[PDB]
RNA sequence: UCACCCUCGA
DNA sequence: TGCATCCGTGAGTCGAGGGTG
DNA sequence: TTGTGGGAGCTGTCACGGATGCA
């Protein structure tokens, strides 16, 4: 379809194509069509249109473009919040965020080198897929496929793992914390005391 | 029963016993069948009939069927109120 | 389930080997059950 | 000898010179052995009765004899470790020379800066003197006054010396030391490594945990 | 001071105890030294600030491509960090400027 | 100083403009620190120029070490001379050769993109990870001609 | 009906009636929902994010561009503000 | 002994099941390294002396000390907030005596 | 440990045992590894004899200097070049092998440690009755679990079928595997004729044939790559019946030959799946729905048909310290074998020696990783002599190769009636490890 | 024939990427690093693919390329007490003349260059350096503590 | 200090 | 295009000590 | 930058609501 009838369309792979499908997209037309389906239709398709309208109408307010769902630039958390501390024998122990960002940077630089070197489109597609998967691991690891395993096969703590769970920020560090002017000890009975 | 039942109630889940209640006052028709009960309620006002489709004989009929009739186990032709439970078991709070 | 044979010996007389071994079943069953029961109660309490 | 959990493991001979021992006999007792048998506690005279609420709700009342006669006294050894290594500003040094420190507190230290065997240590006492080169980025303005006016050149260091943790006190039993100046296997960058062992004799006391073989536990509410 | 302990503190309705435990005792970087200084000099205990772990939470959300902003009463986003010039006056005074 | 009295706290998707507006620079290297000098490698994950000074009131190359100079940027090292307390609040960024999808909105159930474009998450999986192509747009006028 | 609501969606009874009050200047049915579902459906995205299923809550709250009023107790606990109960109430405070 | 006078502290035992799991007390200086707990407040804490430990928190601000003395004081909460019955009643040994 | 080494104490013991064939653990890994053949078959390398030099440092010195109590390990590596027909023997140094003390403990990096005997399910076939499908209908499942290799699973669905779930892949009808092993419809319809569920599965079969069954098994094993019948045959024959990628334990062969009774005439010559035992497993699975007591394989002997108990101490064995060390050594040595094969090409022939082919780095790394990071290598607990004594006799159900912590249900922790005289029902942790750690009984001993 | 050589590369070595990905994962235990390593091997192979000799079995060359490329691979208490002055260096500095005290401050504490100190104090260079050294001497005579 | 894992205590 | 099936979420609190990456 | 070459572990967990995806 590209060798013959090539100039007549545009089509692609990866996340660029999703960015395009968001670019050429009418939130008002799709939203009005969906709510029209909800109003007139009935059955399971009515529920499907409801579930889709709940997304589209939310995206239909005060800008808030769906373009945000695709990143051309990934923000980097400050280095203090991903500290790196020394060990015995010249070795160093770091956070998992640093290794995730490092994989992202490695695959991105390699993709740049492949683009400048005019590599086969298959190899460049492989590198693009690997970049997408690395950003996936950095944001929420284990959400798709097997999690990225550091040496020892332990799943790397992702940016989502810092919020999730009873040990995440909310539960462990925000709803309750360790305080100053506090102690503890073994309790023994004293009947001598007043109430 | 016990703590799982407390959780089932607080989470407003469709209970496992699934003991249905009456939808409308009126006459009751108790169908007989091997391993299965079927209930047909005819409203006293005369509105469209309502039908409770099937209940396994594992479930047992509600003990109380008394407004002006028998105070014993539900039988055929009894008078049913709006909220009188039809089977011995756990009622669905959404239906209630 | 209940075991058809009971433990006829009180702990003052002292249980035989078999009676003690049989008692261990329920003992550990309850010790383990309480560890999950407290977690269920705690999760429900958190949701409440 | 200190065990993994801090419990002292002594060994005492149970035989005298000239005794004829058959193969397999016990020659000397271990920590909790007595003439070859496991002895995990003491035989105490017990009375079973509520006493003025001091044994209420599983607590335990003890005779002060068990203190005076060292019946429940136990020896607890603990190991402290500190190493001088190479930093970005230079190398650390284990030395008695500690800036801004009195001679009185250093009195229990030898010329090396290590505490001397047999001294009694208290919370905050220096076990091993160690200085570390200071980057001078966090150097004090009033101290840069000193360094610039008096022309301090050679030694700009700070006190990283090892001290005794809170609530811990005892008698220094032994000290072992490994030096890069000598032939010893140490991790990269680590110049010197010194271990100080400290033993304490813990009498029985309020809060300590006593229990029998029958699952009857409890802490000591009061020792009359 | 865990989650259930805060549940208990709230059930008591003791608000200042819960705030003090959670701000000036744990996470308020400028409030900790303020409290120690105030008690040392025998003054009253000051007003709590912001938990630093909340700033860490906001930065963690920003690292997730979530644009988080603290709004004023009627105003726009509020600057959450502090200028470095607050600490120089007392130092230069202690050196006798 | 803050009185922790804020009326409302709002969130929203970060546009690439927002991400670049936040960042103080772009990390170009996988390097963390020079293992010989234990110093941050420039344009690395710990780079001092973009994130901030490791030590208080110091540039990288060591030409500026004082509280005298504050709020200025060293010309040789490109590091602002200020408190190291900024190293916890200064974000970087990474420019991507190819765009990527936020895995929250694709794999997060129900798939937010799958509801946005009315695509199946299986087909979206085929697309984003290069298992199948998809037509972005077509010229119907030229095709009909 | 007339007002701007999504059919099948759950809306607080007081807010539903109040919006309804504005209108005419809307067929609702009482629903029984579990404690988990009633907890995740609260108006405070911060509370819901701290409670359970943080990733989904944060995604949906980013899409809808929600703004937390910082009203409930747990929210003030998170931001370090004096809680709105007991001694923290403006009547006593 | 002077700085402690009339300065309450908070005693807590985990797990904290009800609000009575944290209670304010007037501290009395005691010889030894163990915390001495009144025997009537056990049932509230579900605290025994088979090896249990408890934590102490010192309120600092005037409002915190007032909340400790008024709201969370041990002798102020004698009734179970769940059932209204009274805990802090003679427990078992005490009863046997009576 | 004396078995792992092969000490003369262990030698004498074997004669008494009657297991006349004495073979140490290291000797066993050597016999499994030998020989190492190149892809051309021109050159082979075979390890023969394990030997131990005296210990490097005494226990006290080890604990003082933060060392590891170890002894040098030597092997006799004989290389043979078939092309030039030359033989070069040697004595190669494998590594410094951590040694067990007289108190039964180890010294790792200056700290005393104990290796806890791990509770793991023995290899074999295990049948279970899964009630509580969508409908009140008893569906019977069976798992064939080896000592090493790829698992095998046979299940039945809500709708009446029989399928093989192989390596977590989607369940393909078992007729695919039957015809893939060479069976034909007229042949398998005979043996399973009394089972209508198999007839129904063949009526619902997608394809009927041998080579296409091979190719479909291949495409099931192989994603994203083109299907081929030759690679189908190679992979399907290599995964199970080839002794390289598949280890059927001697314990596993014994369990399956006692459970299915196929070969009871002392044929322990080879430990691998026999096509007759897969036929027996499938016939057992389908006949278990009927549940007839006596069953006779075409060659089997009056086997009772019943589901298997997972917690029974006849189906639940324990890997002691020697077997755990052997299982880490096996992996290290396989990596060393990879290195040997890599060297055999690039190196100039007539310059190689058994010394230049062998790289002992992965074996040393494997042993170090085991004794340092393994869950079964535990910091020795010595408050008093008794704590250490029981710690050395503990039986732990958690660890690599056994069930994980989230897989521990109430039913694995309870006292089993087979624990009488084997595991003490009283001694066990009070906390989250309850039922997961248990002390060995007084008079009990571990089977070979 | 450069682009034609790249076309026959797309047609020849691409069927080998799966087999040698298995080969790269057979050495690197982490599959992600196996992907990275296969990508590096492919960049190396395509960079010098023109250098490659034409042969019957091309893939063994890539096998060696793969193996070679892999082998080539402070409490609030301390903070509150730090804020308080020394009240010994303080007193000694107070004893110095304010004119010389400010000079030794700017040139020693803050470390200005002498010309810049002269610019700050409005006084010429001679006055600044004289106050500097005289205040240095008087301060040296004022304090003998020297950290004890 | 950071992250795991292990064994314990109520 | 009706329904089974597969996927994602959740599963008590607070303490102590050790090891290794 | 040659000729050779298919991974390690797991699952012995359960209940529930909802979107996925098959046929
Ligand atoms: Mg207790
Ligand atoms: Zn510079």
């Amino acid at each position: 379809l590209v060798d013959r009838y090539g100039e007549y369309f545009t089509g692609a792979m990866g996340a660029e194509s999703i960015q395009k499908l968001i670019e050429n997209f009418d939130i008002d037309a799709e939203a009005e069509s969906l709510r029209d389906v909800i109003r007139n239709g009935k059955g399971q398709k009515k529920l499907r249109a409801l579930k889709r309208l709940k997304v589209v109408a939310a995206f239909q307010q005060s800008g808030n473009s769906p373009m945000g769902m695709v990143l051309d630039a990934v923000p980097v958390i400050p280095p203090e919040l991903r500290p790196m501390v020394q060990l015995d024998g010249g070795r160093f122990a770091t956070s998992d965020l640093n290794d995730l960002y490092r994989r992202v940077i490695n695959r991105n630089n390699r993709l740049k080198r492949l683009i400048d070197l005019g590599a086969p489109e298959i190899i460049v597609n492989n590198e693009k897929r690997m970049l997408q998967e690395s950003v996936d691991a950095l944001f929420d690891n284990g959400r798709r496929g097997r999690p990225v395993t550091g040496p020892g096969n332990r799943p790397l703590k992702s940016l989502s793992d810092l919020l999730k769970g009873k040990q995440g920020r909310f539960r462990q560090n925000l709803l309750g914390k360790r305080v100053d002017y506090s102690g503890r000890s073994v309790i023994v009975v004293g009947p001598q005391l007043k109430l | 029963g016990g703590l799982p039942r407390v959780q089932e109630l607080f989470e407003a889940r469709v209970p496992r016993g699934k003991a249905p209640i009456a939808d409308v006052t009126g006459r009751v028709r108790l169908e007989d069948g091997e391993r299965f009960y079927k209930i047909t309620i005819v409203p006293d006002d005369g509105g469209e009939e309502v039908v409770y489709d099937k209940i396994s004989k594992r479930q047992r009929l509600r003990v109380f069927k008394h407004e002006d009739g028998s105070e014993r186990v539900l039988s055929d032709g009894d008078h049913v109120e709006v909220g009188q439970q039809l089977m011995e078991g756990s009622a669905d709070p959404h239906e209630v | 389930e209940f075991i058809p044979r009971p433990v006829k010996s009180s702990f003052r007389e002292g249980l035989t080997v078999l009676e003690y071994f049989i008692n261990t079943h329920g003992a550990r069953k309850g010790l383990a059950d309480t560890a999950l029961r407290t977690a269920d109660s705690g999760y429900l309490t958190r949701r409440l | 000898a200190r065990s993994n959990h801090g419990t002292c493991a002594n060994q005492c001979p149970i035989v005298d010179a000239g005794d004829r021992v058959e193969a397999g006999q016990v020659i000397a007792d271990g920590p909790c052995t007595d003439d070859g048998e496991m002895a995990l506690g003491k035989n105490l005279l017990v009375a079973i009765m509520p006493w003025e609420g001091h044994n209420y709700e599983d607590a335990i009342i003890l005779s002060n004899r068990l203190v005076e006669e060292d019946v429940l006294t136990s020896i607890h050894i603990e190991e402290h470790e500190i190493d001088a290594r190479d930093t970005k500003l230079g190398a650390e040094e284990i030395t008695r020379d500690i800036p801004n420190i009195s001679d009185e507190v250093l009195a229990d230290l030898d010329e090396r800066g290590i505490v001397r065997i047999g001294a009694e240590v208290r919370d905050g006492d220096i076990l091993v003197g160690k200085v570390t080169p200071k980057g001078e980025t966090e150097l004090t303005p009033e101290e840069r006054l000193l360094r610039a006016i008096f022309g301090e050149k050679a030694r700009e260091v700070r006190d990283t010396s090892l001290k005794v943790p809170h609530g811990e006190s005892g008698k220094v039993i032994g000290i072992r030391v490994f030096s890069r100046e000598d032939e010893d296997e140490l991790p990269a960058g680590v110049n010197e490594l010194v271990r100080v062992y400290v033993a304490q004799k813990r009498k029985i006391s309020d809060g300590d945990k006593l229990a029998g073989r029958h699952g009857n536990k409890g802490v000591i509410g009061k020792i009359l | 001071f865990g989650e259930m302990e805060c549940w208990a503190m709230q059930a008591y309705g003791a608000a200042y105890t819960l705030q003090e435990l959670l701000t000036i005792k744990s996470d308020d970087t400028v409030g900790r030294v303020k409290v120690y200084e105030a008690i040392v000099k025998g003054e009253n205990i000051p007003e709590p600030g912001i938990p630093e772990s909340f700033k860490v939470l906001l930065k963690e959300l920003q690292s997730l491509c979530l644009n988080v902003e603290v709004l004023s009463s009627d105003g726009a986003a509020i600057e959450l960090r502090e200028g470095e010039d607050e600490d120089l006056e007392r130092a230069a005074a202690n050196l006798g400027i | 100083l803050d009185v922790n009295f804020f009326d409302e706290l709002r969130i929203g998707l970060a546009t690439a403009e927002d991400i670049r507006q936040w960042s103080y620079g772009e990390v170009k290297k996988p390097e963390t620190i020079n293992y010989r000098t234990l110093k941050p490698e420039k344009d690395g994950l710990f780079c001092e120029k973009i994130f901030g000074p490791t030590r208080d009131w110091e540039c990288y190359c060591g030409k500026y070490k004082r509280v005298r100079f504050k709020g200025i940027i060293c010309e040789r090292c490109g590091v602002e001379v200020t408190r190291a307390k900024v190293r916890r609040e200064r974000m970087g960024h990474i420019e991507l050769a190819a765009p990527v999808t936020h895995i929250w909105y694709f794999k997060g159930v129900p798939s937010r993109l799958g509801y946005l474009l009315d695509l199946a998450p299986k087909d979206l999986e085929k697309i984003i990870y290069f298992a199948a192509y998809v037509i972005t747009s077509v010229d119907e006028e030229m095709r009909h001609n | 009906g007339s007002t701007e609501f999504l059919p099948g969606s759950l809306i607080d009874r007081a807010e539903f009636e109040a919006e309804n009050r504005r209108v005419v200047a809307a067929a609702g049915r009482p629903v029984l929902m579990g404690i988990t579902k009633a907890s995740l459906a609260t108006d405070s995205w911060l509370s819901a994010a701290s409670f359970q299923e943080t990733t989904r809550v944060l995604t949906d709250a980013a899409i809808n561009c929600r703004s937390d009023k910082l009203n409930g107790l747990k929210e003030n606990v998170i931001i370090g503000k004096l809680i709105p109960a007991g001694t923290g109430i403006n009547r006593y405070r | 002994e002077e700085v402690i006078a009339e300065h309450p502290v908070l005693l807590n035992r985990a797990p904290t099941l009800h609000r009575l799991g944290i209670q304010a007390f007037e501290p009395m200086l005691v010889e030894g390294k163990a915390i001495q707990l009144h025997p009537l407040v056990c049932e509230a804490f579900n605290a025994d002396f088979d090896g249990d430990q408890m934590a102490v928190h010192l309120p600092l601000s005037a409002e915190a000390q007032a909340e400790a003395r008024i709201l969370m004081l041990s002798s102020n909460n004698i009734l179970s907030p769940a059932s209204g019955r009274p805990l802090a009643m003679p427990r078992l040994d005490m009863v046997t005596g009576l | 440990f004396e078995w792992l080494i092969g000490s003369p104490r262990w030698r004498e013991s074997a004669a008494e045992r009657g297991d006349v064939n004495p073979v140490g653990g290291l000797e066993e890994v050597l016999y499994e590894l030998s020989p190492i053949e190149d892809f051309s078959g021109s050159m082979s390398l075979s390890f023969s004899d394990p030997r131990f030099d005296d210990v490097k440092a005494p226990v006290d010195e080890c604990k003082d200097k933060d060392m590891t109590y170890a002894a040098p390990l030597f092997v006799t590596a004989e290389f043979i070049n078939n092309n030039t027909g030359e033989i070069k023997s040697q004595t190669v140094f494998m590594g410094d092998f951590p040694m067990m003390t007289e108190k039964g403990t180890f010294i790792i990096n200056g700290t005393e440690r104990v290796v806890v005997s791990q509770l793991v399910r023995s290899p074999g076939v295990y049948f279970d009755e899964t009630i509580d499908k969508s409908t009140d209908k008893t569906l019977h499942s069976v798992k064939v679990i080896p000592s090493r290799g790829a698992w095998l699973e046979f299940d039945v669905d809500k709708r009446d079928t029989v399928g093989v779930r192989i390596d977590r892949k989607r369940r393909q009808p078992v007729t695919v595997l039957l015809k893939a092993l060479g069976w034909t419809s007229e042949q398998i319809v005979e043996r399973f004729g009394f089972s209508e569920i198999m007839r129904s599965t063949l009526e619902k079969d997608n394809t009927v044939g041998t080579d296409e069954a091979l190719l479909d098994i291949y495409r099931k094993l192989r994603p994203g790559e083109p299907p081929t019948k030759e690679s189908a045959q190679t992979l399907l024959e290599n995964l199970f019946f080839k002794e390289k990628r598949y280890d059927l334990a001697r314990v596993g062969r014994y369990k399956v030959n006692k459970k299915l009774g196929l070969h009871v005439g002392e044929p322990i010559t080879s430990s691998t799946l026999t096509e007759e035992d897969v036929v027996a497993t499938i016939e057992y699975l389908v006949r278990l729905h009927e549940g007839q007591t006596t069953m006779t394989v075409p060659g089997g002997v009056e086997v009772p048909v019943e589901t298997d108990d997972i917690d029974h101490f006849g189906n639940r064995r324990l890997r002691t310290v020697g077997e755990l060390i052997q299982n880490q050594i096996r992996v290290g040595m396989s990596r060393m074998e990879r290195v040997v094969r890599e060297r055999m090409t690039t190196q100039d022939v007539e310059a190689i020696t058994p010394q230049t082919l062998i790289n002992i780095r992965p074996v040393v790394a494997a042993i170090k990783e085991f004794f340092g990071t393994s869950q079964l290598s535990q910091f020795m607990d010595q408050n008093n002599p008794l704590s250490g004594l029981t710690h050395k006799r503990r039986l732990s159900a958690l660890g690599p190769g056994g069930l994980s912590r989230e897989r521990a249900g109430l039913e694995v922790r309870d006292v089993h009636p087979s624990h009488y005289g084997r595991m003490c029902p009283i001694e066990t942790p009070e906390g989250p490890n309850i039922g997961l750690i248990g002390s060995l009984s007084v008079y009990a001993r571990v089977n070979p | 024939t450069d682009e034609e050589l790249t076309a026959r590369f797309e047609r020849d070595a691409i069927p080998l990427l799966d087999q040698l990905y298995g080969g790269a994962l057979r050495m690197t235990r982490n599959p992600a690093d196996a992907e990275d390593l296969l990508q590096e091997t492919m960049v190396k192979a395509y960079a010098g693919f023109r250098s490659f000799r034409h042969g019957t079995n091309l893939k063994a060359w890539l096998y060696r390329i793969l193996t070679n490329t892999y082998i080539n691979s402070r409490s609030a208490e301390v903070e509150a007490l730090e804020a308080l002055p020394d009240t010994e260096i303080k007193e000694a500095l107070q004893a110095l003349p304010e004119e010389f005290r400010m000079a030794v401050y700017y040139a020693d504490v803050e470390g200005f260059p002498y010309k810049e100190i002269a610019e700050i104090m409005d006084t010429p260079i001679g006055t600044v350096m004289s106050r500097l050294h005289r205040g240095r001497r008087q301060l040296r005579g004022l304090l003998a503590d020297v950290a004890r």
